[PDB]
């Protein structure tokens, strides 16, 4: 929500991490909560984010927090896979979730018919 | 008597003057049929 709108900057890369506190390869940092960027904002963020994101490793970083957990928030743990494995043994890549292409449906489907003369009715 | 056959009905029949009426509905305004015709342009099908 704050990773595009409301500014708020995301912390993507790289870049050795702690400015007034570490800051754990993950995120955000507040607008006037200085630092800089070397990350960005907007979706580019979440884009180059997804891409550079080990696929299978999480089948392990989740298949290790599945047998030695608490059972309170180590419940959603599993759920991560359900999307994960859902992307893997599927043939569908993430990234694309952010659109580098915003298509246009056909005309004969989102009509522009003539009403009673010159004033029309778009779909 | 059944006008068709001279023989009358075989059971007295209750008869009399009954007040009736004609209602709003009259087939004349219902009833239709279309083999083909006006194809909409919006949805792409028969209308109007």
């Amino acid at each position: 929500q704050v990773l595009y709108f409301n500014k708020y900057i995301v912390l993507d890369p790289k870049g050795a991490v702690l400015d007034g506190v570490p800051v754990e390869k993950r995120q955000l940092l507040t607008d006037e909560e200085y630092g800089g960027i070397d990350a960005r904002m907007g979706a580019e963020a979440i884009q180059e984010l997804l891409k550079e994101l080990d696929l299978e490793k999480l089948e392990r970083e989740l298949l290790e927090e599945m047998k030695h957990p608490s059972r309170a928030r180590r419940a959603k743990a599993r759920k991560r896979l359900e999307v994960v494995r859902a992307f893997l043994d599927s043939g569908n890549r993430p990234e694309w979730m952010i659109l580098e292409a915003v298509p246009v449906l056909p005309p004969d489907l989102r009509p522009m018919v003539q009403v009673d003369g010159g004033r029309f009715a778009t779909s | 008597y059944d006008g068709r056959t001279g023989e009358p009905f075989e059971g007295p029949i209750v008869v009399g003057q009954m007040f009736i009426m004609k209602l709003y509905h009259m087939v004349e305004d219902k009833m239709h049929a279309r083999s083909t015709g006006p194809y909409s342009l919006i949805t792409q099908q028969p209308l109007g």
